[PDB]
């Protein structure tokens, strides 16, 4: 409804700021790694596809952590915990249906109880100071759609895709905002399967240009050429199917030609 | 936690958790306590409304002053106000509420979902229960345990949604993507009900909520809403019934009153007016602030 899509968009775009996870932050975890994360969110990937959870859902989680992360330091036989709760709380904001608490505790393998997941979630709550509704590439993404002519199904699963991709990897993705990675993501769809560029309506409406989104677009170039290759693949598997227009079967562009 | 409040009286039942009015002991202030007594964790409706109600900042929207967490139970402090408007028509009983107040009231409401919208939140919930009144003559939105973020464009959210008698077409037809509209539509039957002081579309079920709509405002057709007859819970053989007057909607009101009504309760969602464009209708040209007989 176009009647407050810029408010909107400039709304999410102060948000994103204030909602972005501590760039540095794995230094400074003593006990886990970049590796260590990446194995975490392929993990969430299959749990929202176990459990038909919304892509946005996947999204929020994964910020959650990130943003937890950013100021508590956790031993890594606990990752999965900060994991577990967040998908339990980006589910709760998110879905119509979310998986009962059972079925978290359920796809731990019993790691851990229910008690032990419920007091997890009260601690995230209380380091994130309940500010769940952060805005993710999903919600950038799903505003630059709006500017395809015409709109392209395969396009669309191809930027999901990668902005998947994304948030698997801390390095380097943990340094652009939700907003870039979405437009890196969205030229690099575009471009992979049609030839076109970033249209000019949404440099007037971002005010980002194929110069700023480069450096992203670089790393994202790097992640889509590298994927098959990638120790996580749940992502991929993922967008085989039908439901995305088996976009992870695309093959990446050799080059850019920027 | 909770030392510096007496409870003095409680307020009443919403959406979850329990509302009590009380005092806090050092500074004066009177607030409205939500309690939630914490199976499966902090609600999702607790979730939505305290993440959202932080971001909500707003004179006409019912502020979220702080949230006080407990292993066992988990409160949320509100700025407290006085009334609801529905305790305040019933009281209006007599007098009827004076079109000055009635349009204020209005031009509030339409201010605070405006900010709601540009923050990308849904309501869900506007009825006269959950809007709140003070002494001084603002009105303000509360209970947003129905709320929830909205993305753009929208996808499909839930359907169990909106007290009945404030149900929008689309939502008793089936769509499966409905958006701000929802809450216009609301607070067009509210502004008609503020007016009459009686509800515009008391319906019993969903068929009679429809019927009645459409006894009030004509069977929609694919002319007057493109889409209607294909939505899944649209009926053939639904009676076509003419649309009324809409002086004969609400009597008392007056050209440019019949004419911002209309525009909320326009049937077509995208064409149904945004509170945004409504705040400049010539309705509120002469709008101004009058405290209300308490
Ligand atoms: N009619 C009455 O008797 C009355 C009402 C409400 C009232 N004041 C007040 N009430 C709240 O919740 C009230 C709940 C009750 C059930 C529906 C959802 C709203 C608030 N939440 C935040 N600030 C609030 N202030 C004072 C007196
Ligand atoms: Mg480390």
């Amino acid at each position: 409804v176009p009647d407050y899509h810029e408010d909107i968009h400039t709304y999410l775009r102060e948000m994103e700021v204030k909602c972005k996870p501590k760039v540095g932050y794995m230094k400074k975890q003593p006990d886990i790694t970049n590796s260590m994360r990446a194995i975490l969110v392929d993990w969430l990937v299959e749990v929202g596809e176990e459990y038909k959870l919304q892509n946005e859902t996947l999204h929020l989680a994964v910020n959650y952590i990130d943003r937890f992360l950013s100021s508590m330091s956790v031993l890594r036989g606990k990752l999965q915990l900060v994991g577990t709760a967040a998908m339990l709380l980006a589910s709760k904001f998110e879905e119509i249906y979310p998986p009962e608490v059972a079925e978290f505790v359920y796809i731990t393998d019993d790691t851990y109880t229910k008690k032990q997941v419920l007091r997890m979630e009260h601690l995230v709550l209380k380091v994130l100071t309940f500010d769940l509704a952060a805005p993710t590439v999903n919600q950038f993404l799903t505003q630059y759609f709006l500017h395809q002519q015409p709109a392209n199904c395969k396009v669309e699963s191809l930027a999901m895709f990668l902005g998947e991709l994304s948030l698997i990897d801390a390095d380097p993705y943990l340094k652009y905002l939700p907003s870039v990675i979405a437009g890196a993501a969205f030229h690099l769809a575009l471009y992979t399967v049609t030839g076109q560029s970033w249209p000019e309506s949404l440099i007037r409406k971002t005010g980002y240009t194929l110069e700023s989104l480069k450096p992203c677009l670089m790393d994202l170039h790097q992640t889509y050429l590298k994927a098959p290759q990638h120790a996580q693949q749940s992502i991929r598997e993922k967008y085989k199917n039908s439901k995305y227009h088996g976009v992870s079967l695309l093959n990446p562009p050799e080059t850019l030609n920027l | 936690s909770m030392e510096n409040f007496q409870k003095v009286e409680k307020i009443g039942e919403g959406t979850y958790g329990v509302v009590y009015k009380a005092r806090n002991k050092l500074t004066g202030e009177v607030v409205a306590l939500k309690k939630i007594r914490l199976t499966e964790g902090v609600p999702s409706t607790a979730i939505r409304e305290i993440s959202l109600l932080k971001e909500l900042n707003h004179p006409n929207i019912v502020k979220l002053l702080d949230v006080i967490h407990t292993e066992n139970k988990l409160y949320l402090v509100f700025e407290f106000l006085h009334q609801d408007l529905k305790k305040f028509m019933d009281a209006s009983a007599l007098t009827g509420i004076p079109l000055p107040l009635i349009k204020s009231y209005l031009f509030q409401l339409l201010q605070g979902l405006a900010f709601c919208h540009s923050h990308r939140v849904l309501h869900r919930d506007l009825k006269p229960q959950n809007l709140l009144i003070n002494t001084e003559g603002a009105i303000k939105l509360a209970d947003f345990g129905l709320a929830r973020a909205f993305g753009v464009p929208v996808r499909t959210y839930t359907h169990e949604v909106v007290t009945l008698w404030y149900r929008a077409p689309e939502i008793l037809l089936g769509c499966k993507y409905y958006s701000t509209a929802v809450d216009i539509w609301s607070l067009g039957c509210i502004f008609a009900e503020m007016v009459t002081r009686r509800a515009l579309f008391p319906g019993d079920s969903e068929i009679d909520q429809l019927f009645r709509i459409f006894r009030t405002l004509g069977t929609p057709d694919e002319v007057v809403w493109p889409g209607v007859t294909s939505m899944p819970d649209y009926k053939p053989s639904f009676p076509k019934w003419a649309r009324q007057d809409f002086s004969k909607v609400v009597p008392p009101l007056d050209e440019d009153g019949r004419s911002l009504l209309s525009q909320m309760l326009h049937y077509d969602p995208n064409k149904r007016i945004s509170a945004k464009a409504a705040l400049a209708h010539p309705f509120f040209q002469d709008v101004t602030k009058p405290v209300p007989h308490l």
